[PDB]
């Protein structure tokens, strides 16, 4: 058997976390919706990558598809 | 068995092949004094999961209840 | 992925396994069912989970979600289709990582060389 | 020809055939092949059926 | 029939309706062959991220306890 | 093994058909972001990839990735969380392939 | 191998009058000389198999 | 093959005994302290760990737990944020995983 | 689609044979009680009743074929 | 099995959910109507060959 | 002659595009509802407008509306009120069920009286009575099988059990044998 | 300290939402009728279920509700070949003892599990891990040995399989990664810069035409002649095209005693 | 295809032919009815229930051809 | 093929007509019985068994033609 | 080819109107009997023989009916 | 494992007769 408390400790703790991990979230789509398209394709990218701009077109920026908090 | 993973030919545990067969118990007192059945009742839950609860007396105690 | 509206019923059973499961193809008869009027053109009916998909919007469309679609021929619907698209999400990886558990693949029984026989 | 052609799933028993892993503790290293993908099976003339 | 809803959405059947001929029917299923590798792909390039984060683990020492639950019977 | 049996009992069907709006086997996630499929937008294809991932989970019911266990993102506590971070189905991809 | 060489259909007899409509129709069936091709193996019967369209009638239990 | 077939690797005795098929013995068993001698044993353990084995502890279970994450990279990080700015391998030799 | 809407009509019209039974078969009870009336008149009101219910159960074969004829014409 | 006393072939729908789309009450409505075809089964039989 | 409208073509050049009018153009079979015309069709009559599938209004206003009570609520709110329930195993969960099925016992001590004179008036009652039982009971002889009862699912369903491995193996997987039959190792 | 609700019940209001799903005019009269007076009813049972009560599923009349098992052709016979064609009948008749048994699960779905490792192997390995990225691999010989030692055999053949198939499936992955990044013929020398400031909505059905006659009303003026006309503009093209044939290949499957390959079949038989 | 389901739209109206039969086998029956009675009135109540039994009889084809006719039409 | 099933349903449909002779031939069996009743009662049971005869030979062509109809339309 | 078959099966539909005129028939002949029988009764055996064995020769058409429809259905 | 599962290559053709199963 595996233990009882791991199932429902780790069963509050998962939503917990999930609590803060939502406002870190937020941050982060803010903090980047501030950014250049060379910034957000350049960081976190390979360092072989060559950036190549892109056409420049009209995608909205949306939180959540459903109007939810 | 069968939903363990195991297809199963036939039926019954009188296994024309090479296996033991365990026929049921001879209802008479001979066999009835040196077998018995297994109660399944019998099988229980080591007692050393009660000393988990030491754990709650030490933290009620931290916790000042 | 399957890229036809048709696929061979062996190539998805199992060689090596126990058979419990096929993988059929659209039950058209349950289109039958529905006792509204609709419009359904016949070239969408024979691919995968589509017409489970297509028959649950017109009865999501004709009824709601509250007391008018629940239904046995507007249930089974949602149900065919959100079970069409499990297994064959689920067929379709194991084709794709395990495609020598299927009947058809050279794998399944591999055919040795001419070089591992010793002539 | 058809039943000639019908064989069973599975073959035979691999373990009781000879190891690699004895081979090697044996002296000889054995190559990997690849499956033979480009042969169809056919039945012999009538006379061998 | 894995990546249905995105095979289904290239061929355009959440707007438009397929040719009703086999030919042209057919030919648009094999057009997406080469997406459908590359939106593979690109689900397959995903960062890591602490497993420690939503889910505690298991192999704890902490959880070796093998507790039951606790029930009344009613 | 030898126990105290009845002569007449019941058997409870716990049915998860996922059709039922009344408990929690109703799949709330898959529907709504199914629907929001249908109509057209911008980001109709990229809705598409979300739910094909969302069943490449389902595909796997490991003991780090299960209801029974009361797994985040995989029992019916969590069902609602995937309506607002629906990006962690390759966390938990990678995740289950860890342990 | 003991299953493949198992699979060999054997030959089985025409005549039959367990089966009426063969018990009727054999009545007015014209037998033929089957010419020796040069074999041994000429299925000039029906063949002992489950699946066989002459035999399906056969019960192999 | 036999149903009831079993392969052990250590050494097991039978009782030649008629209608009963058990083992009674194991070759070379010696029997250790008894369970209220094992019991004193480790009371006197827990006492000294009681009294002279609790000042300094918090620190030490955070490096404990800090080294209990899955990447290296989040035990450095767990190092510094909560440990107050520990060394790996400083920290190794304290708990004893280092050679 | 319009084709099988020409059948229901068309259907709806064969609603009126049994219509054209009933005027036979209603000249016909109506005829017998005539006779049968004069053979023993003295219990018209007896013949009388089982005369009008004899065209009651014929308007129900009536009923019956308009019915179903709306039914398939509409169903 | 449902008509079987002390069965032992559990693989037979025993151990399975069944559930059916007919009228309830199924000993009164559905059975007794199987048995009322059987019975015409039966009586058109023996007038015909009789 | 060709008709323009907001949905265009994806052809570069002008004679591509030409080329596929009138390759569409040629294969138009006209159908016309009136009589003397050389295109004439009474029945078989070709709709010139495509149908497409789309979700409606009520499609989409009965979805959101199982949204209603989430966008009064902060993603904070829904944990604490929907996920993150205080555990309380005390309650008698099963009640449920007791209460229903313990009817048909209480209802056999009412039913049980009934002044219908004749006997075999009340075997129909019975009989009816039990019909109603065996729609969940199944088999009507003793230590024979399981009733079947469908039971909503539940985050409590098989709580106070989800410590036990073998009891979600049993429930779960239908392990699928193989060509060497055994159980797994 | 008020019983939890889940979200169900805050879509019904009610916890005896009486769901029959029988269309039939004495089951809905009579549900209608039970779910008004569910408040001082005491034959009430829930179906919206509790942390305090557990509740029933879905009823069909007197009895309950599931849907019909997913079409599914395996069967096993008894008494005669019963030829079972799941697409033959809406609702699966049941089995009756002396003609068909079903295949298991008549609710199941196709998923991939894993045996969980004994935990005092899973230490072993932490051991090795948490030793290497201290100590290196050069000094991990005698926690590698507590591995095999005691981790038992059939934990250490799922560790030596787990290897292979990882190596089977990065192949797969990269396989698939280099048809995903070959550069057809149409796309040679081109760019980024080359692609068209365009998103998904201007490849539908508002924007991009499709390939049917009567999506939208452009062909809708067009008269009898200007369709002789069309056949005739047609015509002359084929004068040019139809110059060239591909020629008759060679019948694989032209021995019948031979493992036919799988073509791809004619469109039309 | 679509012609079939004509055809069976069509049959289902040529259940009214016994519909129409129907009708005229019951003038006759109660048209002897009348007659028999004023023979006979002593037996009145015996010739009744025999009369309304034949009637009985009539609507069983009605009740067979409808039957066949629903089947038929979706079947 | 739906065409040859299209005119096989068609002929299934064509069964109802012995379905309306025999309803016919049912109304004139119980209007001879009725009016043989009254010219001699004293047979009552004698008439009314060899009545029922009769209405069983009616069907014996009715479930012929049914016979035949569902085979020809599956055969 | 495919008309010529779909004319064959029609034929065999036609093979049911003497299936209705027998019905007829044969209520006809069991009225007539009945009155016949309360006629005279004491000759019952003779008229019932007679009975039957018009029956038999009436049936025997229709038999004969049926093997030309399938004559032609498959000849 | 079925045990009368076989794996043909060559073509057959099943009847769809009741009572009978052959090629
Ligand atoms: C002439 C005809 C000859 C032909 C004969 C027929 C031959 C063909 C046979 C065909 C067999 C059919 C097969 C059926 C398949 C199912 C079999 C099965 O699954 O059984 C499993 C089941 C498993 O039990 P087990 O393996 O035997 O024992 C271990 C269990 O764990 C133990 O279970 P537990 O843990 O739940 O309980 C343990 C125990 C613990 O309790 C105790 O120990 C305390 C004991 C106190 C008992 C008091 C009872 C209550 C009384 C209250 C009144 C006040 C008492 C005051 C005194 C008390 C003082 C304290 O409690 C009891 O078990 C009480 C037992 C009651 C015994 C009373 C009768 C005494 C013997 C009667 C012999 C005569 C009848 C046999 C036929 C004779 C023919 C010649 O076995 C049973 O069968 C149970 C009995 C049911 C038998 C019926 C079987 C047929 C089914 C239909 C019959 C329906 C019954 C009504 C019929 C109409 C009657 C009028
Ligand atoms: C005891 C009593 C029991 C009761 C017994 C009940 C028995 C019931 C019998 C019922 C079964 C037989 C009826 C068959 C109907 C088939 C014909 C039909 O309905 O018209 C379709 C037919 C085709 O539609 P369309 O408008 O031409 O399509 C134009 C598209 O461009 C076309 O191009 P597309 O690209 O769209 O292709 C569409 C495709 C679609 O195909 C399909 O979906 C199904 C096609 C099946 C065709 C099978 C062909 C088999 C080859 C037969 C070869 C011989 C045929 C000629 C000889 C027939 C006599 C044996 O192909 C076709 O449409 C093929 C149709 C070709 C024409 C077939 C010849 C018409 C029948 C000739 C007689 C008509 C008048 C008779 C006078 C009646 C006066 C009482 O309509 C016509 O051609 C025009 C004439 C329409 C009929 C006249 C309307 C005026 C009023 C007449 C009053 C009587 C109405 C009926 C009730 C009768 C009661 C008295
Ligand atoms: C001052 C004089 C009086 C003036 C007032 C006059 C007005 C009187 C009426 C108003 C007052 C009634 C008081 C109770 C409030 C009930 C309100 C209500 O809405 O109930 C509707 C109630 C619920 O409707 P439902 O949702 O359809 O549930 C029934 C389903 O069958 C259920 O089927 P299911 O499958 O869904 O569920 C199975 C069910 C089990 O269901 C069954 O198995 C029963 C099935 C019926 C038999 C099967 C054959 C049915 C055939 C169909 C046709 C039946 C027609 C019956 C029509 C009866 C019309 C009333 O098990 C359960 O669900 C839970 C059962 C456990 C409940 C335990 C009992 C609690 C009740 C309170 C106990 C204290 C009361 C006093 C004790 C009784 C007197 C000694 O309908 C019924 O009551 C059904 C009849 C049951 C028999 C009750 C007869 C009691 C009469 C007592 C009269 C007062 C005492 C007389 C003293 C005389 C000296 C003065
Ligand atoms: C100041 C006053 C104060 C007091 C006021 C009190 C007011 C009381 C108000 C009560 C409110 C309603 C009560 C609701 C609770 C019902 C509880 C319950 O057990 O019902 C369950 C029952 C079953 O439904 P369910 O279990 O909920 O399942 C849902 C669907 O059924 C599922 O769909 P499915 O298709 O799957 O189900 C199949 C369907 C199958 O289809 C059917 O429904 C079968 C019915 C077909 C036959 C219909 C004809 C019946 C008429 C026969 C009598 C006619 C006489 C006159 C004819 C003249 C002709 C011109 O249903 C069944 O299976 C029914 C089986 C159970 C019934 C059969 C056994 C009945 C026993 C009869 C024994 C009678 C002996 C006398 C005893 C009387 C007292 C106990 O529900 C009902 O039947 C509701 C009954 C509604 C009453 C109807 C009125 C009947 C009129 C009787 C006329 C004779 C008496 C006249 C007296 C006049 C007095 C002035
Ligand atoms: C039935 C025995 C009655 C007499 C017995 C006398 C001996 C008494 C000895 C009792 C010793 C105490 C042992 C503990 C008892 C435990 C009871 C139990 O487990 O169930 C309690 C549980 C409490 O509910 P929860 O909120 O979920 O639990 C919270 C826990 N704090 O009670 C229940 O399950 C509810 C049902 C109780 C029994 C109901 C009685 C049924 C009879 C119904 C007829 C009554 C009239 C009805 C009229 C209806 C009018 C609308």
């Amino acid at each position: 058997r595996t233990s009882a408390h791991y199932i429902e400790i780790n069963a509050i703790y998962g939503a917990e976390m999930m609590k803060r991990y939502h406002k870190v979230w937020e941050n982060i789509i803010e903090e980047r919706s501030k950014a250049t398209d060379q910034e957000k394709k350049t960081r976190y990218a390979h360092p072989s990558y060559q950036y190549s701009p892109l056409p420049v077109v009209s995608i909205p920026n949306v939180l959540n598809p459903l109007n939810l908090q | 068995t069968l939903r363990a993973g195991k297809n199963i030919e036939g039926s019954g545990q009188v296994h024309f092949g090479y296996h033991d067969q365990k026929w049921g118990m001879p209802a008479i007192p001979m066999f009835q004094l040196m077998y018995y059945e297994l109660p399944g009742n019998s099988i229980v839950v080591n007692p050393c999961r009660n000393q988990n609860y030491r754990l709650y007396f030490e933290m009620r105690k931290k916790l000042g209840i | 992925t399957i890229f036809a509206e048709t696929w061979e019923a062996s190539e998805y059973q199992y060689r090596n396994k126990a058979n419990l499961k096929t993988l059929p193809v659209n039950h058209l008869g349950k289109l039958a069912e529905l006792k509204f009027d609709f419009v359904e053109y016949k070239a969408h009916q024979l691919i995968a989970c589509h017409l489970y998909e297509r028959m649950t919007i017109h009865c999501m469309n004709q009824y709601g979600l509250f007391k008018d679609f629940y239904r046995p021929e507007c249930l089974d619907a949602q149900y065919y289709f959100k079970t069409c698209v499990e297994l064959n999400a689920a067929y379709g990886i194991q084709k794709k990582f395990f495609p020598e558990h299927f009947v058809g693949s050279p794998y399944a029984r591999p055919v040795p060389q001419f070089q591992q026989l010793g002539l | 020809r058809m039943r000639y052609l019908t064989e069973d799933p599975a073959g035979d028993d691999p373990l009781q055939k000879t190891k690699d892993e004895h081979l090697v503790d044996l002296g000889f290293i054995p190559k990997v092949f690849g499956a033979n993908v480009e042969v169809r099976k056919r039945a012999p003339h009538d006379k061998y059926l | 029939m894995d990546n249905y809803f995105t095979a289904i959405t290239l061929l355009g059947l959440r707007d438009q309706n397929l040719p009703p001929f086999k030919d042209a029917r057919l030919q648009r299923y094999k057009s997406i062959k080469k997406m459908i590798d590359l939106i593979e792909t690109t689900t397959k390039l995903a960062p890591p991220m602490p497993v420690e984060l939503f889910m505690l683990n298991p192999t704890d020492p902490e959880w070796d306890d093998d507790m039951t639950y606790p029930t009344i019977t009613h | 093994t030898s126990e105290s049996v009845l002569a007449y009992d019941y058997k409870l069907w716990y049915l998860w058909s996922g059709v039922s709006n009344l408990d929690e086997s109703f799949d709330m996630f898959f529907n709504q972001y199914w629907a929001l499929s249908l109509s057209t937008s911008v980001f109709q294809l990229f809705y598409a990839v979300i739910l094909d991932r969302y069943l490449s989970v389902l595909f796997q019911n490991t003991p780090y990735t299960n209801d029974w266990f009361r797994m985040m993102l995989h029992s019916k506590e969590t069902a609602l969380i995937w309506l607002y971070h629906p990006e962690l189905s390759w966390h938990i991809n990678g995740l289950n392939q860890f342990f | 191998a003991t299953r493949w060489y198992g699979r060999q259909p054997g030959h089985l007899l025409r005549a039959d009058t367990y089966w009426i409509p063969n018990l009727v129709s054999q009545r007015f069936a014209k037998h033929q000389p089957a010419h020796w091709d040069g074999t041994q193996n000429m299925p000039i019967f029906r063949l002992a198999d489950p699946k066989h369209k002459d035999s399906y009638m056969v019960q192999f239990r | 093959m036999q149903n009831t077939t079993n392969i052990v690797h250590v050494p097991v005795h039978m009782g030649h005994t008629h209608y009963f098929d058990y083992i009674d013995s194991f070759p070379k068993l010696k029997e250790g302290p008894t369970l209220e001698e094992n019991h004193i044993t480790n009371q006197k353990i827990l006492r000294e760990q009681l009294i002279s084995g609790q000042q300094g502890l918090e620190q030490n279970l955070c490096l404990r737990n800090c080294f209990k994450l899955s990447q290296k990279r989040y035990i450095e990080f767990c190092l510094d944020r909560k440990c107050g700015g520990a060394d790996f391998q400083r920290a190794a030799t304290i708990l004893g995983y280092t050679k | 689609m319009l084709l099988v809407k020409a059948v229901k009509v068309l259907v709806m019209g064969g609603c009126m044979l049994p219509i054209a039974f009933g005027a036979l078969g209603t000249g016909v009870l109506f005829a017998g009680f005539n006779v049968a009336l004069s053979r023993n008149p003295e219990e018209t009101e007896s013949l009388f009743n089982n005369t009008l219910m004899g065209f009651a159960l014929i308007e129900t074969f009536i009923f019956m074929s308009i019915g179903l004829g709306f039914f398939v014409l509409f169903a | 099995n449902s008509a079987l006393i002390g069965s032992e072939n559990q693989s037979d729908s025993m151990n399975e959910l069944n559930t059916n789309f007919s009228m309830t009450y199924y000993i009164l409505t559905v059975l007794p109507g199987k048995f009322i075809y059987w019975i015409y089964e039966i009586l058109h039989t023996f007038f015909v060959v009789c | 002659p060709v008709k323009e409208g907001q949905a265009k073509l994806w052809f570069s050049t002008k004679e591509e595009a030409d080329a596929y009018d009138d390759k569409m153009i040629s294969n138009i079979e006209l159908k016309s509802q009136d009589y003397e015309d050389e295109n004439f069709s009474p029945v078989f009559n070709r709709k010139t407008q495509e149908y497409f599938l789309e979700p409606s209004e009520k499609f989409k206003s009965d979805f959101a509306e199982l949204l209603r009570p989430l966008r009064s609520l902060s993603f904070n709110q829904v944990v604490d009120r929907y996920v993150l329930i205080p555990p309380n195993h005390t309650f008698y969960r099963n009640w449920t069920y007791e209460k229903f099925l313990g009817g048909f016992g209480l209802s056999y001590l009412i039913l049980r009286e009934l002044p219908l004179r004749n006997f075999y008036a009340r075997v129909f009652v019975m009989y009816a009575f039990a019909a109603k039982v065996l729609d969940h009971l199944g088999n009507p002889f003793p230590f024979s099988g399981h009733g079947q009862i469908v039971a909503a699912a539940d985050r409590w369903n098989h709580w106070d059990v989800r410590c036990y491995d073998n009891v979600m193996k049993a429930l779960k997987y239908i392990r699928i044998p193989t060509v060497q039959n055994n159980i797994p190792e | 300290k008020a019983p939890g609700q889940i979200y169900a019940y805050d879509i019904h209001n009610t916890h005896y939402p009486y769901v029959n799903i029988k269309q039939d005019s004495q089951t809905q009269l009579l549900a209608s009728f039970r779910r008004s007076i569910a408040s001082i009813n005491p034959f009430s049972y829930r179906q919206v279920p509790s942390q305090d009560r557990a509740a029933f599923g879905l009823r069909w009349g007197n009895a309950w509700y599931a849907p019909n098992p997913y079409p599914n052709g395996i069967h096993f016979d008894r008494v005669f070949p019963t030829h079972y064609d799941p697409l033959a009948e809406t609702n699966r008749t049941k089995a009756n003892l002396q003609l068909i048994k079903y295949a298991p699960g008549n609710y199941s779905t196709l998923v991939v599990t894993s045996e969980k490792l004994p935990r005092p192997c899973i230490r072993t390995i932490q051991n090795y891990r948490r030793c290497q990225m201290v100590n290196g691999t050069e000094k991990c010989n005698s926690e590698a040995q507590d591995i095999l030692a005691i981790c038992p055999n059939w934990a250490l053949d799922h560790m030596k399989e787990k290897v292979r198939f990882y190596t089977k499936a990065l192949a797969i992955n990269n396989q698939t990664y280099i048809r995903a990044m070959q550069v057809e013929e149409y796309n040679q020398g081109r760019t980024v810069a080359d692609v068209a400031p365009k998103t998904w909505i201007h490849g539908t059905r508002q924007h991009l035409r499709p390939d049917t006659m009567w999506a939208d009303d452009r062909y809708t003026n067009i008269t009898q002649t200007e369709i002789n006309e069309a056949i005739k503009r047609v015509e002359a093209r084929k004068a040019r095209e139809h110059e060239k044939k591909p020629v008759e290949q060679a019948n694989v499957n032209a021995n019948t005693g031979e493992q036919p390959v799988r073509v791809e079949k004619s469109l039309y038989p």
